[PDB]
């Protein structure tokens, strides 16, 4: 199972 | 911001974690609580492990997070 993270951004 | 330091926390600077479904038919990213770890997750997450029911199945199709719609 793959896992990321990003920013709560547009 | 703006410098170079480990653990970036600040007002309005909120991160975010994604889960990949281990279905390869699926590959779909669903989101998570910011409470949840990527470090405290099971090898075999799924669409059906989902802590949000608009997205907590296979047969959903991903979210549109391309900004605001
Ligand atoms: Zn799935």
């Amino acid at each position: 199972a793959r896992t990321k993270q990003t920013a709560r951004k547009s | 911001g703006s410098s170079g330091s480990s653990g970036e926390i600040s007002g309005f600077g909120q991160c975010l974690v994604w889960v990949q479904c281990s279905f390869p038919n699926c590959g779909k990213w669903r989101r998570l609580c910011g409470n949840i770890d990527p470090s405290v997750l099971p090898d075999n997450w799924s669409c059906d492990q989902n802590t949000d029911v608009q997205y907590n199945r296979c047969d959903i199709p991903e979210e549109t997070w391309t900004g605001l719609e």
